[PDB]
């Protein structure tokens, strides 16, 4: 998704 | 500001850290579901855990129980005991990504913040209950802190581009603050000394604001990261405030002329999390690094 890594 | 290097060690991804109060030992939580504890003075791991598959984005010492509470994408919380490594509790906290969790500093009280867009607080001395849920937020919870000076108060920093103080006990905000990051709010960070009512925010885009709290004004903005800013913060005894960017650098603020005082590189690429005991430490794409400044 948005804040993934 | 003499800045020098104590211990630095490479890792798979660092998402969270956190200093213990009475011994020298940083933990930290990975990206791979690893949480390392190390002694930074003699460079040792004091204790090791394959917690989960999943990353690991959240990690606290709880120090009066002897405990760390961590949380990862797997939903989950735990929390172990880090002299016998025994896991004392093991629940789903949110139905999604658990991105942040503060510990209260006298009453047996966490806070969770997720993607499932609430703050949630657990009572460890009432069997890990759910005793409130915050709901408010239209995205991502990415950083929850409780008011030191304060702490019946905690601010949640959200990809909604606000930042909102609530009460416990309370279900809507004291305040809804519009940060006009408008690529959201990262991390949230309280002002600890008594002289002033500040809270701090990093967003995406780039810059970093120092917010009175009773007027909900904006007091200063911190510019000149290259890329995405991760986090903020006041140090507790240094006039100085630290920030740490995917830009690989971390910065460190006059936080009386709000300018830059020195930029740096560590070189272990994106800086993701911070923890203040002068004693700093932040965690990194490639591993961490724990600096004394004074």
């Amino acid at each position: 998704k948005e804040k993934s890594d | 500001l003499d800045i020098k290097k104590t211990f630095s060690n490479r890792s798979d991804r660092v998402k969270g850290i956190d200093f213990h109060p009475t011994e020298p030992w940083v933990l930290t939580t990975l990206y791979s579901g690893r949480v390392e504890i190390w002694n930074y003075e003699t460079q040792v791991e004091v204790r090791s855990i394959q917690v989960t598959e999943t990353p690991v984005r959240a990690g606290k010492f709880i120090a009066r129980k002897n405990w760390i509470i961590v949380g990862s994408d797997d939903f989950r919380i735990r929390v172990f005991n880090y002299n016998t490594g025994e896991k004392v509790v093991d629940f789903e906290a949110h139905p999604d990504y658990i991105r942040s969790i503060a510990v209260h500093p006298t009453k047996p009280y966490v806070l969770s913040g997720s993607d499932d867009l609430t703050v949630k607080l657990w009572n460890w001395e009432n069997n890990w209950a759910l005793e409130q849920t915050f709901e408010g937020h239209e995205h991502f919870v990415m950083c929850v802190a409780f008011n030191p000076k304060d702490p019946s108060t905690f601010a949640s920093g959200c990809l909604d581009r606000t930042v909102k103080v609530w009460s416990l006990g309370q279900s809507t905000p004291n305040f809804t603050l519009t940060t006009g990051q408008e690529r959201g709010v990262n991390y949230v960070d309280y002002y600890p000394l008594p002289d002033k009512p500040y809270m701090i925010t990093a967003s995406d885009d780039l810059t970093i604001k120092i917010w009175d709290y009773q007027t909900k004004s904006c007091v200063a903005t911190l510019e000149g990261h290259m890329s995405n800013v991760s986090f903020a913060v006041f140090h507790p005894t240094l006039p100085i405030i630290i920030s740490g960017s995917e830009d690989g650098t971390l910065k460190i603020w006059n936080s009386s002329t709000y300018k830059v005082e020195k930029t740096l590189n560590v070189g272990l690429e994106r800086s993701w999390c911070i923890a203040t005991h002068n004693y700093i430490a932040s965690g990194f794409d490639n591993g961490f690094t724990v600096l004394s400044l004074g």
